[PDB]
């Protein structure tokens, strides 16, 4: 009320308005899901068009070749942020030889988002994340927020109606965890589980949008008529 | 350094700041720009307010950007100095680099730059100015006339006029004007573009001050006699 | 953050003025009326001091008339304080250019840079403009005697006679009535002290109450001197036109 | 984090006033009475000692300040303000004058330093005005003796005697008539007590008053001999004893 | 009003409004505490169990400075990142110009300064957690408590966070009931309780333990995490007590 | 009303961030005191331990600026802990370049000058502190010096600070109209302390134990802080007199 | 007032969302995509008739490869043009080859939201950018000064924008010529501009492979027009 | 004085047919008279079926080779997976090398 | 670049300067013109460094055209000839000094006067009735001495000017493939075709 005219005010409750209208950024975003077993990381995208004239936005990254994020919300942060990660994953393998953790990973995202949150000026990120990947402890997936709070899960999924898929994959846990050593699988459980957060809209060829990461297999998008198979 | 975004949009899609300065060029004394077959001309009006003035010194009103270009203006005068010099400056460094005097097209390209960045730059207030600059491309017989406002878009015009009372002198210009027969001498250009501020100005005496631009870096101001000699022509003809 | 408390001294109203600008000549129309008086042989600057108090040191005071160079001096009307920083800065500025070029500053080139200044102080770094306006009386040899004035928006324009200050719209009035082309020295002296004497506040028009300075031809051929008056200088004169 | 208020806290209202400067102004009328009074062979400057508690000691705060050897000052108004002024004064008559000339600034230039100063703080980003009023008496070669009053708005005004602060209007009236242009030192300092007297309220002596002089030279505060056109400073501090004897005789 | 609009603005009363308003903050989020011990310290902290999704083990809030030193906070979670980052900083500067580790009080008053800076200036927030930390020094063991507003001091125990009474009471009676000095192994024991008991303050969702201990006998002086046959060994016994 | 928000003068030539930073002074409610001997400075301060929980020993608001110089604070700890850091750089920095120890009541001044700084730039607030040094320097002697958040800064014969400070003053007045010097004409320290103590206890008229106190002792070339064994030891002599 | 780059409580960019506003004000241009090329058509807009309409340069060439349209505040595009002239000249100085049009649309883009408290405000302009690569073909793209490009079949931004979208999502289709694709520009702008559509208040340019990006004449766009007329008239 | 460059020895060797190409180079690597390695590597496959070798002062060799792999990562990155041409590549690390022209790589690269 | 001289008769000033361009053992040039019209009434010619030379002439003939523009009034050529040897002034203590030899040949209106004024690249101003720059001088200057007068005509300083010329290049080592003149008057600037 008050309180939001900046990052730099707390409310008399101690809340950051503006963190939280950046939160309120996400939840109009477009619907993505992620999940994981131990051998793959897999994450799910619906994209989202201004028209039947225009292309459908497109949600997913690449940041090096055992990493990658989807996002929600502000198209451009995630491309800010996304850059930072390409440059902090290549640092690691410049300098050191190696391949940078996907929990060192998050760590680097939430206090990059966090200077933005203390500082007179700036503003909080406008995007939600959830990066996958597979390094030296097994796959890996995680869901950020420009809160900074960043946090490491088997299944998540943020944007709109995203309650629908993450209550199917709480339901699931136990199924899809255990889908080693099969790709095809493992994406039709995300597939089905992005589903639970349709409405009247349906999955067709250019507005599904699918990665993977796994044990030997590089980070790979897939889009058009590469995902007609999981329809 | 001082940072604040000044100039800002507003919910209906303005930017305020720079409208703002559009009414401090309409509040401005009145400028016009005609051309012809073989040359422009610039007019402008004095306030008459001001008496026991020394006209020997006292800043003018059209300013020689280079030997072929000028500019005149309405708005703020301290803002017009910034712009002039400016200009004046990348006419010699264009000379430098380019070995060739600026188009006018250019130097209008140039000055237009200049106050759009005022209107995005952090600590700054856009230029309360509009401007009309004329003149001739190097070695070239065609009459140049371009006018350019606080936001920074320009244009060429066939004749123009700005600042108080100009949509007055525009509304003269619009019908008087033929683009099939623009006024074929200097004579006639002067005519039409006294006549135009005789429409605003008040007396035809120490008030219009008139420049006329030829080819080849040809630029004389009219003393006041012969300034004086059009408007006794232009009433005696008027009373018919 | 600090946005707050920011009094954006550097925007436009609605009607397109600047409102610093404005409320800063609000200001310099209270200050003590200086008068500067072009004649065809010389200028004359006559400035009225701001509520004299009897135990106020008056031959070594300087208030409203100060020295830019040999050939160029200003009257003062506004803060004292803001005209001395600009002062100095004119000061330097002259000197320079007879570092460079080894001649003596035109007068308007120093009118113009010193109008700059106060322009830039109205349209970026968001500071307050200088409460400010000068009268400058000068000489050189392209335009001869010259009389300018500038003031808070960096706007200057040269003049044959002109006022500023307190009353300058009455005082404007009667230098316009009474002035001519033909005029010389002593007659502007003359018409400077009766237009002071006319638009003052005060009861009576003293010498103590008085800066006033000249600038003739008069020294001994093709050279221009300055003389900023004595306190006794002021009393002479004065009885010499019948003021007192 | 970094100094955000990179603008004016001083600008002008509609009415053309700069508040912050008459605010100032208004901080110094509730100030202590401080006075200072010019002769023909001396300048005298005086002020109260305003205790803040009777277990302070009094003699530690020095409200009258050596500038330079010859120019002394003081003020009314707020105390911190005034201490750092002097600082920065005695500062600047080194680094812009005596590192130049290889001598010390006349009495007018160090004022216009001063002023410059105060002035800066009226103008520049992030800062209030100084909330004191100097009263900076002097002496030097080609000027003789002379006194100078220093504004908040960086306005100075030389004065043949005046006063400022708490009871300034009554006092001013009281020098008016006592003033005259043939008044020696000694005279001047005897008015001097005689005006601070009706301003002052409690005790009245060489411990709540402190008064200092600008006038002969004094060759033996030098600290050395030897160079016969170094004869030693003008400004002199008269002692607690220096006081109380001219109060017998008052 | 309007004084608790900016910060590092003084109410009437001499009080810096959003300072108090950052231990809102503080006093909304999770439980964490801090027992001193014999001959070092014990850190435990509740994770509140969101989700059937979140990976156990995976989410670690403690967090360590140089190799002797453990921090662990309340509120938001970035802030205490923040924090510990520059801690981080501050032990590593200190530790290449004198070559020896950060004494304990030292590297308190490092983070004291630094959360104090951020109430001085209004283009800076307050910290959003209050910060229980310490180690093992040359001059034994050490636990401290620091606020947003700046404020540290030494303690016996701490506790913040939402359970913090509870957890404060439970902590007063160890001290009383123990005059002599608690065990490394007690302490870890206890912590595992005490969280136990102030997770009735927040018994909607259900939470996961965590604990760490630093100590000069059992660690070797160096800061490790409790795990496996050690932390079940301080759950069972946390069940145990509660029923 | 943006005039109370930051430190610009008010229409009555007030400001009011300086005047309720010296109300913040008072939010640790606990008084100070101050005395002088012939060949010491002696300094007591109130010590409350209201938690169970906390490390007492690490409870303090007297602090060892330098070798020779001491200081107690009256305000919150973070803010005395900021003055006391930045005490300790200036000390030691004004060593390093002027070749001898920084003197009670320079370092005073130069404290006392930031404060100034901050009354008058406006993104800097005040520290809402009252900083009381104390040292025998090798020219003054015995010296007492406090600043406050205005800048301003003086010396005293002997001082008291807090939320009961003007009973203490007037109780130091008194015995300083009937003794007629300015300083407690005694031999040792330890009898200046329990001066100090004795004074405390009849001006504040409660009762102290030895957790209750805290001292600090300034002599030529060292100033320290007494244990709660040094101040037990000083309570019982008082006790048995 | 407020922050510069505040949000607000819906998740938008305040800035962002008040130069979009600006962006309907502006003239109309328009876009559309063919096999055989791409077509940029605008609404020259002279506000006054003593203005020499030809001065009004709302289409502009980027590269050889790669045209460009705008709306709205169209000083603020002076700056984003000459940046993805420099990309595009930058980029070939580096490589030895041509700018994919994605990859220069995308750097047009990265100076959008370098604006705060860098620039002091959004851009008040949209652009609609036109081009050919060996990679993707024949491309047409909207940058938007939220930073957000979407690749576009047909595309109108301005005044007469929305209308003008309706008519072109019927209109389009997969196998338009490039002949039936400058028809259907003129055709659309026809029907959303205030005065009448002629040579000279109106501007066709197209990029295709073989000639790279061209402004059509006063002359050839008057035929075009005169073509368009007599059509709908046969029926 | 310190001398920052130094002579690791070694050849390499290009040759172009009609659909391939051959980089060769020798897995010695030596400093003055001594030999320091019998295998190492100097000529490496950089991706897009471009190979690289930049012998002479291996430290500047192996920095060079490292940037441009690296410069081939991130044109896939910032331009959508493109292939980066051959001749492309060239001018590229034209830019590399010259980028040192006050402090050169000391070596002589093929691709 | 090499041979620049100049001389100030009654009503005028003579610059000759060499045409000649000569690299290594090359003459890449021999129609160079060494000089740059500052303003209607004042000329600078130069010679010194390669490269230096040309950049120093225009950067002054720019920031000279600069001022006629904003004032609208032509620079004295003692205020030109002064501003000119503050810019090699400041030079000299550069990081990389431009060293370039000047002479500024002026027709001052207001005196009605012609001047001439040498000017070295360590910023060494004299104002003569003749100069030179390089090895010329120690030809020329004993050679004016004897026949030079101060109230000549135009005519009789180009006579002079060929006695110079003649001398040069009997003597001279290299081959200055002869000079351009160029005479500044009241008339302003015009330059000698035929020589
Ligand atoms: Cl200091
Ligand atoms: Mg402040």
């Amino acid at each position: 009320n008050n309180y939001d005219g900046d990052t730099v005010t707390f409310s008399p409750t101690g809340r950051l308005f503006q963190v939280e209208y950046a939160l309120e950024a996400i939840k109009q975003g477009s619907v993505t899901v992620g999940l994981r077993s131990n051998t793959h990381a897999v994450l799910v995208a619906l994209k989202r068009n201004a028209d039947e004239l225009s292309s459908y936005q497109k949600k997913i990254i690449k940041c090096d070749e055992h990493m990658g994020l989807s996002l929600a919300g502000l198209a451009p942060d995630a491309r800010v942020l996304s850059n930072y990660l390409r440059q902090q994953c290549n640092y690691s393998s410049l300098v050191f030889n190696r391949k940078l953790a996907v929990e060192r990973a998050g760590h680097l995202l939430c206090d990059k988002a966090q200077k933005n949150t203390q500082s007179y000026g700036g503003r909080p990120y406008g995007v939600g994340l959830l990066i996958i990947g597979y390094d030296k402890s097994g796959a890996h997936l995680l869901e950020f927020q420009p809160s900074g709070n960043v946090t490491e899960l088997y299944g998540t999924a943020i944007g709109a109606r995203s309650q629908g898929a993450k209550t199917y994959l709480e339901r699931t846990l136990d199924t899809f965890i255990k889908i080693d050593g099969n790709p095809d699988e493992l994406i039709k459980a995300g597939v089905e589980a992005i589903s639970q957060s349709l409405r009247d809209e349906s999955l067709t060829v250019d507005n599904l949008s699918i990665a993977i990461v796994g044990k030997d297999t590089p980070f790979t998008i897939y889009d058009g008529e590469a995902v007609a198979k999981y329809i | 350094g001082y940072d604040r975004a000044l100039s800002i949009f507003s919910p209906d899609g303005h930017i305020f700041q720079v409208e703002y300065a559009l009414e401090a060029v309409k509040r401005g004394t009145c400028a016009v720009g005609v051309k012809g077959k073989n040359c422009v001309v610039l007019g402008c009006e004095r306030r008459s307010t001001l008496k026991l003035q020394d006209t020997r010194i006292t800043p003018s009103k059209v300013s020689k950007i280079d030997s072929h270009v000028v500019l005149s203006f309405s708005g703020l005068n301290a803002d017009s100095r910034i712009l002039i010099e400016k200009a004046r400056v990348e006419a010699q460094s264009h000379r430098l680099t380019l070995e060739d005097p600026v188009t006018v097209e250019y130097l209008t390209r140039y000055v237009a730059g200049v106050q759009q960045r005022y209107t995005q730059s952090g600590g700054v207030r856009p230029f309360g100015v509009s401007t009309l600059i004329a003149g001739f491309d190097p070695r070239d017989d065609e009459p140049k006339l371009y006018q350019t406002e606080p936001s920074g878009i320009y244009s060429s015009w066939s004749a123009q006029t700005i600042g108080r009372n100009s949509k007055t002198v525009r509304e003269f210009l619009e019908k008087n004007y033929d683009r099939k027969e623009p006024p074929a001498t200097v004579e006639e250009c002067v005519k039409l573009t006294v006549r135009s501020l005789l429409e605003v100005v008040q007396t035809g005496a120490k008030n219009i001050e008139i420049t006329v631009v030829k080819p080849d870096s040809d630029i004389v101001a009219l003393s006041s006699e012969e300034i004086n000699q059009y408007v006794t022509q232009i009433e005696q003809e008027k009373q018919e | 953050g600090s946005r707050r408390y920011d009094s954006r001294t550097t925007i436009f109203s609605p009607e397109g003025r600047l409102y610093q600008v404005e409320y800063a000549l609000e200001s310099i129309s209270h200050a003590g009326t200086a008068i500067g008086i072009m004649a065809s042989d010389g200028i004359v600057l006559a400035a009225e001091r701001k509520v004299t108090s009897t135990l106020l040191e008056q031959d070594t005071s300087t208030e409203k008339l100060y020295k830019l160079n040999d050939k160029i001096a200003v009257a003062v009307a506004g803060l004292t304080a803001d005209a001395e920083i600009l002062i100095n800065t004119a000061r330097i500025h002259a000197q320079n250019y007879l570092k460079t070029y080894n001649e003596d500053i035109p007068v308007e080139i120093l009118v113009r840079r010193l109008s700059d200044i106060k322009q830039g102080y109205t349209q970026h770094g968001g500071l307050r403009p200088f409460g400010v306006s000068f009268i400058y009386a000068g000489y050189d040899d392209r335009y001869g005697y010259q009389l300018y004035t500038s003031n808070p928006s960096g706007n200057y324009t040269g003049w044959k006679a002109i006022s500023v200050g307190a009353n300058t719209s009455a005082a404007q009035t009667l230098l316009q009535m009474d002035y001519k082309d033909d005029m010389k020295v002593d007659d502007a002296i003359e018409l400077a002290l009766k237009t002071l004497s006319k638009t003052t506040d005060s009861s009576a028009l003293t010498y103590d109450r008085l800066e006033f300075a000249t600038i003739r031809k008069g020294a001994n051929d093709g050279e221009v001197y300055q003389k900023i008056f004595k306190p006794q200088e002021i009393k002479d004169i004065l009885v010499k036109t019948g003021i007192t | 984090m970094t100094d955000r208020y990179s603008f004016s806290l001083t600008t002008f209202s509609p009415s053309g006033k700069l508040g912050q400067i008459d605010y100032a102004l208004t901080a110094v009328k509730q100030g202590v009475t401080s006075l200072g009074i010019k002769a023909t062979n001396g300048v005298v400057i005086a002020t109260e000692k305003k205790s803040s508690s009777p277990l302070a000691m009094s003699e530690t705060l020095s409200k009258v300040s050596l500038l330079t050897p010859d120019i002394g000052a003081v003020y009314s108004g707020m105390g911190p303000d005034y201490r750092v002024l002097v600082d920065k004064s005695r500062k600047v008559a080194h680094t812009s004058y005596k590192r130049i000339y290889g001598e010390y600034p006349p009495t007018k230039l160090l004022v216009s330093e001063v002023a410059k100063i105060m002035q800066e703080a009226t103008q520049s980003g992030g800062v209030r005005p100084f909330g004191v009023s100097l009263l900076i008496a002097g002496h030097d070669e080609f000027n003789g003796f002379s006194l100078y009053q220093v504004d908040p708005s960086g306005s100075y005004f030389p004065w043949k005697a005046t006063a400022i602060g708490k009871g300034s209007v009554a006092a001013k009236t009281f020098l008016e008539k006592r003033w005259n242009d043939e008044l020696e030192l000694e005279d001047a300092i005897h008015i001097a007590l005689l005006t601070l007297k009706e301003s002052v309220e409690g005790e009245f002596n060489g411990d709540t008053i402190e008064l200092a002089i600008i006038g002969d030279e004094n060759p033996d505060l030098l600290g050395y001999t030897g160079i016969p056109t170094d004869k030693g400073p003008r400004f002199r501090k008269l002692t607690s004893q220096e006081i109380n004897d001219r109060l017998e005789a008052l | 009003t309007g004084y608790d609009l900016s910060n590092s603005v003084f109410s009437p009363d001499g009080r810096n409004f959003q300072v108090e308003y950052a231990v809102k903050a503080v006093e909304n989020g999770t439980t964490s505490i801090g027992i001193k011990c014999n001959d070092g310290v014990v850190f435990a902290v509740e994770k509140l169990i969101t989700s059937k999704l979140l990976v156990p083990q995976k989410n670690v809030k403690i967090q360590v400075v140089d190799r002797h030193i453990g921090c662990v906070y309340s509120g938001l979670i970035p802030d205490g990142r923040h924090l510990v980052n520059r801690g981080r900083e501050e032990a590593a500067s200190f530790k290449k110009l004198y070559k020896t580790p950060i004494p304990i009080p030292a590297f308190a008053d490092r983070l004291g300064q630094y959360v104090q800076a951020h109430t001085l200036y209004n283009s800076v927030r307050p910290f959003g957690v209050s910060t229980i930390f310490g180690g093992v020094d040359k001059n034994g063991a050490h636990l401290y408590m620091l606020e947003p507003s700046g404020s540290y001091w030494g303690y016996k125990g701490a506790a913040t966070g939402k359970g913090r009474q509870s957890a404060k009471a439970e902590l007063e009676k160890l001290v009383d009931h123990h005059p002599e000095g608690l065990s490394a192994r007690e302490a870890v024991k206890q912590a595992a309780k005490i969280i136990y008991l102030a997770h009735e303050d927040n018994k909607e969702k259900d939470f996961e333990l965590e604990i760490s201990w630093c100590s000069l006998s059992e660690t070797n002086g160096l800061h490790k995490f409790v795990k496996g046959d050690l932390l079940q060994e301080a759950i069972d016994f946390a069940q145990k007590e509660i029923n | 009303g943006y005039d109370r928000h930051i430190t610009i003068f008010s229409p009555e030539g007030r400001l009011y961030q300086v005047e309720y930073a010296f109300k913040a002074t008072n939010q640790t409610n606990i008084n100070s005191l101050a005395v002088r001997g012939k060949d010491c400075t002696v300094v007591i301060s109130q010590k409350k331990v209201p938690d169970k929980l906390l490390d007492p020993t690490t409870v303090s608001y007297i602090f060892c600026i330098s070798r020779t110089i001491g200081m107690v604070v009256n305000g919150p700890i973070p803010d005395a802990r900021n003055a006391a850091l930045r005490a300790k750089a200036e000390a030691a920095e004004f060593r390093y370049k002027y070749g001898y120890d920084m003197p009670c009541d320079v370092l005073a001044k130069r404290m006392a000058n930031l404060s100034q700084i901050y009354t008058q730039r406006a993104y800097m607030r005040p520290l809402g502190v009252i900083l009381t040094f104390v040292s025998v320097d090798e020219e003054l002697g015995p010296s007492i010096y406090k600043t406050d958040p205005a800048g301003y800064y003086v010396g005293y014969k002997a001082t008291a600070t807090g939320p009961k400070q003007q009973e203490i003053t007037t109780n130091l007045e008194n015995h300083f109209k009937k003794s007629k010097i300015d300083h407690i004409n005694e031999e040792s320290w330890e009898k200046v302390v329990e001066f100090a103590i004795t004074h405390m206890i009849d001006a504040l008229g409660t009762e102290f134990s030895k957790n209750d106190l805290e001292v600090g002792v300034a002599t030529k070339d060292k100033f320290f802080t007494l244990s709660a064994e040094n101040i037990e030891e000083r309570l019982v002599a008082i006790a048995e007199q | 007032d407020r922050g510069v780059s505040t949000f607000s409580p819906e998740g938008r960019l305040f800035q962002v969302e008040y130069s979009l506003e600006a962006i309907k004000l502006g003239s109309t241009a328009i876009g559309i995509a063919t096999k055989e090329g791409v077509v940029l058509g605008v609404e020259k807009r002279a506000t006054s008739p003593l203005l020499e309409s030809d001065s009004i340069e709302k289409i502009v060439e980027i590269d050889r490869h790669i045209g460009c349209a705008m709306s709205g505040l169209t000083a603020d595009a002076r700056s984003m043009i000459e940046h993805a002239r420099t990309a595009a000249v930058t980029h070939n100085l580096y490589y030895d080859e041509d700018i994919n049009v994605e990859s220069l649309t995308q750097s047009v883009c990265d100076l959008a939201l370098r604006f705060g408290e860098l620039m002091s405000r959004p851009f008040g302009v949209a652009l609609l950018i036109a081009g050919h690569d060996a990679d993707d073909g024949y491309q047409l793209f909207h940058a938007e000064p939220s930073g957000t490009f979407y690749r576009y079949n047909a595309k109108a931004i301005g005044s007469g924008s929305e209308g003008a979208q309706a008519e072109l999502l019927n209109e389009w289709h997969s196998s338009l010529t490039l002949k039936e694709a400058e028809l259907l520009v003129l055709k659309i702008l026809k029907q959303v501009m205030e005065e009448k559509l002629d040579e000279n208040n109106a501007q066709l340019s197209c990029i295709t492979k073989q000639d790279g990006f061209k402004i059509y004449d006063n002359e050839k766009t008057a035929e075009l027009i005169k073509e368009l007329k007599e059509k709908e008239a046969a029926e | 004085q310190f001398n920052p460059y130094g002579d690791n020895g070694g050849t390499i060797l290009g040759i172009a047919g009609e659909d391939f190409a051959v980089l060769a180079g020798d897995t010695r690597n030596i400093t003055d008279y001594s030999i320091n390695s019998r295998y190492e590597p100097k000529v490496f496959d950089c991706g897009d079926n471009i190979v690289m070798s930049a012998n002479g002062f291996a430290a500047d060799g192996d920095a060079l080779v490292k940037r441009f792999k690296n410069s081939v990562k991130w044109y896939h990155f910032d331009h959508n997976d493109k292939k980066l041409s051959i001749n492309s590549a060239a001018r590229n690390i034209q830019h590399l090398l010259y980028g040192k022209r006050f402090f050169p790589y000391y070596v002589h690269t093929i691709i | 670049m090499d041979i620049i001289l100049g001389i100030r008769v009654q009503d005028s000033v003579i610059l000759a300067s060499s045409k000649a361009v000569t690299r290594g053992i090359s003459v890449l040039k021999d129609s160079d013109d060494k000089t740059r019209q500052l303003s209607p009434h004042t000329l600078m010619s130069f010679a010194g460094e390669a490269g230096d030379t040309v950049q120093f002439a225009e950067y002054i003939q720019a920031n000279i055209q600069l001022y006629s523009i904003r004032e609208d009034y032509e620079l004295s050529p003692q205020a030109v000839s002064s501003f000119v040897r503050q810019e090699l002034a400041k030079s000299i203590r550069s990081r990389r000094p431009y060293q370039v030899n000047v002479l500024i040949g002026g027709y001052d209106k207001k005196k009605n006067k012609p001047e001439l004024y040498q000017i070295d690249y360590l910023g060494t101003k004299v104002e003569l009735p003749y100069g030179a720059h390089g090895y010329s001088g120690f030809y020329t200057f004993s050679l004016l001495d004897h026949h030079y007068r101060p109230d000549m005509t135009t005519e009789e300083g180009l006579d002079l000017l060929k006695l110079c010329v003649q001398e040069l290049e009997k003597r001279m080592p290299m081959d200055f493939k002869g000079v351009i003149v160029k005479i500044v008057d009241k008339d302003g600037i015009r330059q000698v075709d035929d020589f």
